[PDB]
RNA sequence: AAAGGUGAAAAGAACCCCGGGAGGGGAGUGAAAGAGAACCUGAAACCGUGGACUUACAAGCAGUCAUGGCACCUUAUGCGUGUUAUGGCGUGCCUAUUGAAGCAUGAGCCGGCGACUUAGACCUGACGUGCGAGCUUAAGUUGAAAAACGGAGGCGGAGC
RNA sequence: GUAGGGGAGCGUUCAGUCCGCGGAGAAGCCAUACCGGAAGGAGUGGUGGAGCCGACUGAAGUGCGGAUGCCGGCAUGAGU
C-alpha cells in the first residue's frame, strides 16, 4: 500500500517497496486493519489483535521508465532513466 | 582528417520514428514531425504520470459515496465516522471493500455511525 | 646497477629515474616525439576564394525566394569548407631537460625486466641472419617478444630485420618512443650506457 | 591465448589534470551561441580606443635611453661566494651577466 | 538446412504463373484502373473482359496475362482450365522528364511515368 | 555541369515458351544469376499488393494517461507486443518578444551538404609537468626507418 | 529556470599501441519486448559478400529541424 499492507488475502506473492532482509526467509510482520479470514468482521486495532507472517521472496528492479520533460520556447529538454525498486513478499499469515 | 556524418544521424532518426508507433499520418513517418510530436507527448508524459495519481483518487471516493449513500449515509459523513473511530485508517482500497463485499462494507458504515452520534 | 652479456661482465653505473618510473613524464615525451614526426598537409580550399567559380548571381531581391551572393560559399554543394584543414606544424621544442630525463625514465623501465648491455657480436660471424636467430635464442630471444637493438656496429645491425622480433637502432640515436614500443631493449653498444659528462 | 592488458606505449595515461577538452558550442539544445544581437558576427568593434580616458589626459613628454646599469647586490658577494673573483670575465661566470649594460 | 551459400545452391527460388511487364510507357495510376478489374477473375474472364475495357492499358496488361498463362502451362505445367489471376499489380517504372514552355518565359516539367506490370496466375483450387 | 562499381574468369545466357517489339519465364553457366548487362551494398521520402485489428450521430495540435474488446508469443505468458473502443486531460516547432496556438517569421517531404576555426618565438589567466634564484634557446649545423648540437637573444634578478 | 558561468561524460573519422574477429560470413542495411542516469550500448534473427569491433592515448573538415539555407530524389494541387 503505502509500505506495509493488511486485509483478508488468501496467500498471494505480492510486489511492495523494498525490505532490506536479504535473499529468501527473511521473514516480515504486518499489524492488519481489517479481516474475513473466518467470516469475522473485525477492523481497526481489533485488527491489531491479529498480525500476518509473510515471505521474502526476491529483491527486484521495476520496468525501465523515461523521464521526459519539456518547456516550449526556452529550448528546455529533460531525458533521464528510472527503475523502482522493490521486494517480492509471499503472504502466509493468521 | 574528415568527419562525415554518415551512421549518426540516420540512427539517430530512426530510434525517434520507433517511438511513434500509432501515430497518425507524417507523424509517424517524417522526422521532423515524429520528433515535434515526442516534444508534446512528453509535457503530457510527465503530467499524467501524477495525474493518474488524482484520476484514481476520484474514483474510489465516487464508489465511496456510492456504497455509503446505499445505507443512508454519503461521503464527507461515512469518512468523518471512520475518521472519529481512530482504528479505522483504511482509506486506501476502501472502495474495494464497497464494490466487491457489500456485507463487510455495512460493518464499517455501521462503525462510522457510532463514532459520530 | 646490471650487468653485461659477452666481452666483460661491468655495467653498475647509472643514476636511474625516482621513484619507480613516472608515466606522465614519458606521456609529455612520447606524444612530443609522434607531433614533431607529423607532416601538416591537409588537402582543403578553405577559401569560398580557393575554389574556381563565378562572382555574381540572381538579383538581391525579386527572384522570388532565394538571397545568395556567389556559388563558392561553404553552404553551397561544391563550394569552399567553412574552416577546414590549411597545411601546418605541430612540432614544439620540447625542453632540453625533460628530453634527457625522458629515455632515462624509459631505459629505467627496462632496467625492471626486459634489459640488455652487449659488448660485440663474436657469436654472429659475417651477416647471416641465421646467425643472429642462434646468438638471440642462446639470450633468450625466442621471438615471443618485440626487441630493440641499440648497436653502434654495422654487422650485427645486418642481422636485423625479421617479425614480431627486432628493430635495429644505430649511433646511439635512442628514442623513448622506439624502447617504449618494443617489449626487450638490447641497449648493446655501452657508449651511451656507462660513463657520461 | 587469453585477453591480457599490459603496459607501455599503451598504457602511458594523460597525467591527471594535463590536458582539458576545448569548448565546442552545442550543450544541450539552448546554445546558439556569442551573445543576442549586435556583439556578435565578424572581427572588429576594439578593446583599447582614443578617448575612453586616454584622450582627455596629459603629457608632451621627452623619452630618453640613457644608461642603465645592472644592479649587484652586497648581499650576493657577502654571505655566500667567498671571493671567486670579480675582474671582468669572473664576474659573468658568477651569475650576473647582461652584456651591453 | 546447413547455411545460406548452400541453400543459394541446393534450392534455387520459383516464379510460379508469375510474368511481368517491365517499363512500360504509360502512368501506372491510369494503368491500375484496367488491371483492377482483371484482379480475382478467372484468366478467360480476364482475357474476355480486356478485349472489351475501351482503355489502353488494356493492350500492355492483356499481352501480361498471355505471358502468366504461357509461363503457368509451359514452364509450371499447371492445369489452363483452372487457372486464375491469384495477383496482378501496377509498380512505377523509372519518370521520362521533358521539359515543356510556358507563356512569358518560364519553362515546366512533364512526367511521362512508366509502368511496371505484373500478374500471377494460380490453379483455383476450391477443395 | 552531372556522371564511378557484373563476375575470380565472359564462362555475356545456345535452345524452348508469351509478345511486332519491349519485357519476361524457363533451360544452361557460375560459389552465388538471393551477380544478367537500367549488373556491388541498396537507407529514407514517395507509389502499390496482401493480411490483422478497425471505421459511415462525428466537432477533430491528432497525442497522453486510464480501462475494456480483439489478436499474436523468437530479448516474449505474467508479461508483454500489435491494434481498437470509451473516458479524462491537452493551444505544432522554431524565431522574435513586455507578451506566440497565434490570423507575426520561417518551412512541401526525405536523404546527404551546411556555421566559433586557424595563425603568431604576440599578450594575459587557469591547470599540469621540468628544472629552480635561476629558467630557456632562435635561425642554423649535423644526423635522421631517430635526435643531438647551436646561449645570438629572451624572461626573473631595483626602484624612483 | 532564459542569457550566462562551472562540472562530469556519450558519439563520429583519422592515428599510435595492445587484444582479438571474419567467406562455417566483415562493414553497411533491416527487425526487435534487453541493458545503462542521459547522450548511448548489447544479444538474437534477416540481408549483405570483405573487410572489422573492444581498450588506452593522440588529433580533428567531429554531432543539424530550422538559415525565402545548397545539391538530389520524390509528393500535393489532379487524372485537374
Ligand atoms: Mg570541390
Ligand atoms: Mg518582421
Ligand atoms: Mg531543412
Amino acid at each position: 500500500i503505502q509500505t506495509g499492507g493488511k486485509q483478508y488475502r488468501v496467500s498471494e506473492g505480492d510486489v511492495i517497496r523494498v525490505e532490506s532482509l536479504q535473499g529468501e526467509a527473511g521473514d516480515k510482520v504486518e499489524l492488519k486493519a481489517l479481516f474475513v479470514g473466518g467470516e469475522q468482521t473485525v477492523f481497526g486495532e481489533d485488527a491489531g489483535k491479529y498480525t500476518v507472517q509473510a515471505e521474502v521472496v526476491e529483491h527486484g528492479r521495476g520496468k525501465k521508465i523515461y523521464i521526459r520533460k519539456y518547456k516550449s520556447g526556452v529550448q528546455y529538454r529533460r531525458r533521464t532513466g528510472h527503475r523502482q525498486n522493490f521486494t517480492a513478499i509471499k503472504i502466509l499469515g493468521i | 582528417p574528415r568527419a562525415k556524418t554518415g551512421i549518426v544521424r540516420r540512427r539517430r532518426h530512426k530510434k525517434v520514428l520507433k517511438r511513434a508507433k500509432g501515430f497518425w499520418g507524417s507523424r509517424s513517418k517524417q522526422y521532423r514531425n515524429a520528433f515535434q510530436t515526442l516534444l508534446n507527448a512528453a509535457t503530457y508524459e510527465y503530467r499524467d504520470r501524477r495525474n493518474k495519481k488524482r484520476d484514481f483518487r476520484r474514483l474510489w471516493i465516487q464508489r465511496i459515496n456510492a456504497g455509503a449513500r446505499l445505507h443512508g449515509m454519503n461521503y464527507s459523513t461515512f469518512i468523518n465516522g471512520l475518521k472519529r473511530a481512530n482504528i479505522d485508517l483504511n482509506r486506501k482500497v476502501l472502495a474495494d471493500i464497497a464494490a466487491r463485499e457489500p456485507e463487510a462494507f455495512k460493518a464499517l458504515v455501521d462503525a462510522s455511525r457510532n463514532a459520530r452520534q | 646497477a646490471q650487468i653485461n652479456v659477452i666481452g666483460q661482465n661491468g655495467g653498475r653505473t647509472i643514476e636511474l629515474p625516482l621513484p619507480e618510473v613516472n608515466s606522465g613524464v614519458l606521456h609529455e615525451v612520447v606524444t612530443w616525439q609522434l607531433a614533431s614526426r607529423r607532416r601538416g598537409t591537409a588537402s582543403t580550399r578553405t577559401r569560398a576564394q580557393v575554389s574556381k567559380t563565378g562572382r555574381k548571381m540572381y538579383g538581391q531581391k525579386g527572384t522570388g525566394n532565394a538571397r545568395h551572393g556567389d556559388r563558392s560559399v561553404p553552404t553551397f554543394v561544391g563550394g569552399g569548407v567553412a574552416f577546414g584543414p590549411k597545411p601546418r606544424s605541430y612540432d614544439y621544442t620540447l625542453p632540453r631537460q625533460v628530453r634527457q630525463l625522458g629515455l632515462a625514465m624509459a631505459i629505467a623501465s627496462r632496467q625492471e625486466g626486459g634489459k640488455l648491455v652487449a659488448v660485440d657480436g663474436f657469436d654472429i660471424a659475417d651477416a647471416k641472419t641465421k646467425n643472429f636467430i642462434s646468438w638471440a635464442k642462446q639470450n633468450g630471444l625466442d621471438g615471443t617478444e618485440k626487441v630493440l637493438l641499440v648497436t653502434d656496429d654495422e654487422n650485427t645491425r645486418r642481422a636485423a630485420r625479421n617479425v614480431s622480433w627486432v628493430s635495429v637502432l644505430p649511433v646511439a640515436g635512442v628514442n623513448v618512443y622506439d624502447i617504449l614500443r618494443h617489449d626487450r631493449l638490447v641497449i648493446d653498444a655501452a657508449a651511451l650506457e656507462i660513463v657520461e659528462e | 591465448h587469453d585477453l591480457k592488458p599490459t603496459p607501455g606505449s599503451r598504457k602511458d595515461r594523460k597525467r591527471v589534470g594535463r590536458g582539458p577538452g576545448g569548448t565546442d558550442k552545442t550543450a544541450g539544445r539552448g546554445h546558439k551561441g556569442q551573445k543576442s544581437r549586435s556583439g556578435a558576427g565578424k572581427g572588429a568593434f576594439f578593446e583599447g580606443g582614443r578617448s575612453r580616458l586616454i584622450a582627455r589626459l596629459p603629457k608632451r613628454g621627452f623619452n630618453n635611453v640613457g644608461t642603465t646599469y645592472e644592479v649587484v647586490k652586497l648581499s650576493q658577494l657577502q654571505d655566500l661566494e667567498d671571493t671567486t673573483f670579480d675582474r671582468d670575465t669572473l664576474e659573468a661566470y658568477r651569475l650576473v651577466r647582461r652584456k651591453n649594460r | 538446412f546447413r547455411n545460406k551459400k548452400q541453400r543459394k545452391q541446393q534450392v534455387k527460388l520459383r516464379k510460379p504463373g508469375f510474368a511481368v511487364a517491365k517499363y512500360v510507357r504509360m502512368s501506372p495510376r491510369k494503368v491500375r484502373l484496367v488491371v483492377d478489374v482483371i484482379r480475382g477473375k478467372s484468366v478467360q474472364d480476364a482475357e474476355d473482359l480486356l478485349r472489351f475495357i475501351p482503355r489502353s492499358a488494356s493492350e500492355p496488361v492483356a499481352k501480361v496475362l498471355n505471358s502468366a498463362k504461357a509461363n503457368a502451362l509451359h514452364n509450371d505445367e499447371m492445369l489452363e482450365d483452372r487457372l486464375f489471376v491469384k495477383e496482378a499489380y501496377v509498380d512505377a517504372g523509372p519518370t521520362l522528364k521533358r521539359l515543356i514552355p510556358r507563356a512569358r518565359g518560364s519553362a515546366n516539367i512533364i512526367k511521362k511515368r512508366t509502368s511496371h506490370i505484373t500478374i500471377i496466375v494460380a490453379e483455383k483450387g476450391n477443395k
